[PDB]
């Protein structure tokens, strides 16, 4: 008897079509990826 | 397979900044705006006056999007306030904050007047983190680009990070405030701070869990495959005949210790003074991913494996394997009894 | 045959990182927690 | 307002955030618009 | 006062149907056949 | 079933106007405001 699903966990969790991790993972990396986080300006 | 994340305490401390825009009417005052920021706390604002004497700074200062700024709660000077709990809340975990209202500036009529505020506030959480253990992510949904496991000691600095060395710092003999030494672990990302305690990641960490202890495990060579039977939970399991090296499984320390453990106990238990180990405990590969742990009994007389989600697959082998086990016995000792039954009756 | 899950579905939820209901029911404590919802200041 | 005349006030008196607010709507005095449903929209339950 | 927890497979129970209604009916039938086996043995003595 | 969502390339092309609002103090500068918005580019400048 081989191992056998009609739906794997993995095509489960992606049947949704958002997800709070990639979504917000990558709504949060915007100012990392858009913007530097670590350079300071004074005038 | 493991996929429960990794899961341990963590620290979240920051201010929300949240500045209020307000004006004051003819007849009645009404806001313009109200912006809310989460500020990060530098990582000496922790250690001296959060770990040692559980104050906070009337003062936000920090780094926002490219700008250095702070926030005097109050719009006063400067003033470290004691930190006090949060009013109580239903299976949330302990909270605390500075500040208990939102300062608002006293009416003054027709004049557009700003109003700031800050509370200065820790908190506890729960973290999480999966495999690669890249980044991980707490309870509030914010996250922190950065392995849990990364830092200094013992190829921490391996371990993935995203942030620049000045944004994360480490405390060896740490002091938990009474809010032992410890080695804690505190990064400034650009709305707060996150400490957890810093532990090695391959013995903390495993990408097998633990899944089931049969205390009687019968197993037997057929086909060029082993036949792993378990009458008490009803399953059997089939592996190739090799053995499974551990070093072949990615961060699969784990199993060598629990492994052991269970086998030890359940040997003490039940088969302390009926049988004797024969062998160490060898290691198998089952079809629907089931790294299996043996421990050959007798009487006294690198990747990353992934599991199916149906034992249904094994449960069926197993009571099809039992029940064709019993019927070919049996229709065996009938054809045989059958047999001698011919050449009985031929006198 | 004893009930067996390779995952029962209590850990296949908590496979997530994330998740609505404990995340933002916490987001939205944060304002409970972390200050008064009833006082009221005039001045 | 809502329940018998299906009115509602051009003003929104409420205590935001520890401070009492109300916001004229059309920056003029209050006033009550009768409320109107709004436009369609795909399997979303009625608004107004 | 309680809450009880139920699982997410009846597949242990519909195993445990299908196991049981197969092993009554071979249990029954292999009874069957050792019995008319001793009646054809004690009646092939004459 | 097919559960599987269609699956497609996508490219989102936006100019994230994030406005920010500050004081300059007598010691020390700190914000008053900072708005982000997400702007559409409209299609004759994505073509050209």
């Amino acid at each position: 008897f081989v191992p056998l699903e009609v739906y794997t966990r993995h095509e489960i969790k992606d049947s949704g079509l958002l997800d709070y991790t990639e979504v917000q993972r990558r709504n949060q990396l915007h100012d990392l990826r858009f913007a530097d986080i670590d350079t300071v300006i004074h005038a | 397979e493991n996929i429960a994340p990794y899961k341990f305490k963590a620290t979240m401390y920051y201010k929300d900044v949240t500045v209020s825009q307000v004006w004051f009417g003819h007849r009645y005052s009404q806001f313009m705006g109200i912006f809310e920021d989460r500020a990060p706390v530098p990582f000496e604002e922790v250690i001296d006056k959060i770990n040692a004497k559980g104050v906070c700074r009337s003062t936000a200062k920090y780094v926002r999007n490219n700008l250095e700024t702070t926030a005097f709660h109050r719009d006063d000077h400067e003033t470290d306030m004691e930190l006090k709990p949060a009013n109580a809340a239903t299976r949330t975990s302990r909270g605390w904050h500075t500040t208990d209202l939102k300062y608002n500036p006293s009416r003054v009529e027709a004049f557009h007047r700003y109003g700031t505020t800050v509370n200065c506030i820790v908190e506890e959480v729960d973290a999480r983190s999966v495999y690669p253990y890249d980044e991980f992510v707490l309870a509030t949904g914010d996250f922190v680009y950065m392995s849990p496991f990364y830092g200094y000691r013992e190829g921490s600095h391996t371990e993935h990070t995203t942030y620049a060395a000045d944004r994360f710092k480490q405390v060896d003999g740490f002091y938990a405030r009474d809010l032992a030494p410890t080695t804690r672990n505190l990064l400034t990302t650009p709305k707060f701070t996150v400490a957890w305690d810093w532990v090695p990641k391959r013995p903390s960490v495993c990408t097998m869990t633990k899944w089931q202890e049969v205390d009687e495990m019968l197993r037997s060579e057929y086909g060029g495959s082993f036949r792993f039977s378990s009458d008490a939970i009803s399953t059997t399991f089939t592996t190739n005949l090799t053995e499974y090296p551990l070093s072949r499984v990615d961060l699969g320390d784990c199993i060598g210790k629990d492994a052991r453990d269970a086998m030890d106990r359940i040997f003490a238990r039940r088969y302390n003074a009926t049988h004797i180990k024969v062998g160490q405990p060898q290691y198998y590969q089952a079809n629907g991913g089931f790294l299996i742990a043996y421990q050959p009994l007798l009487s006294n007389t690198v990747e990353r494996i992934k599991t199916t989600s149906s034992i249904e697959f094994a449960r069926l082998q197993f009571t099809y394997n039992h029940i064709q086990r019993h019927v070919n016995d049996m229709l065996g000792r009938v054809a045989i009894a059958w047999c001698e039954l011919q050449n009985h009756e031929l006198t």
